């Protein structure tokens, strides 16, 4: 009786095509939740083309780094660090 | 800025 989990494997373009909100360094996304959530997906971008993400997914892990408690701009750094791919672990429900 | 785009 709680969410279910998925993996998003994204290749960087000229970005990943999605936005995040919340976390400890910023304003929450949900009433009583300092987690890092997907605020929106860019139509036509890398992420929309993969169809793996979804507005409202909690981000738990970015390339192995547990961000359930990380500051907003720390994950922002993790999401834009030059690397061939970005693996995301996500919670949906 | 509340969201960040990546």
């Amino acid at each position: 009786p709680l969410g279910s989990r998925h993996v998003a494997c994204l290749a960087r373009s000229e970005g990943l095509g999605f936005s995040i909100a919340g976390g400890k360094g910023s304003t929450p996304y949900r009433a009583g939740d300092a987690g890092i959530f997907v605020s929106r997906i860019a139509e036509g971008g890398a992420a929309h083309r993969a169809g793996t993400l979804q507005v409202g997914d909690r981000v738990l892990s970015i390339n192995g780094v547990d961000v359930t408690e990380a500051r907003h701009d720390h994950a922002v750094s993790l999401l834009t660090a030059a690397s061939p791919t970005i693996a995301l672990l996500l919670e949906r429900e | 800025q509340s969201e960040t785009s990546v």
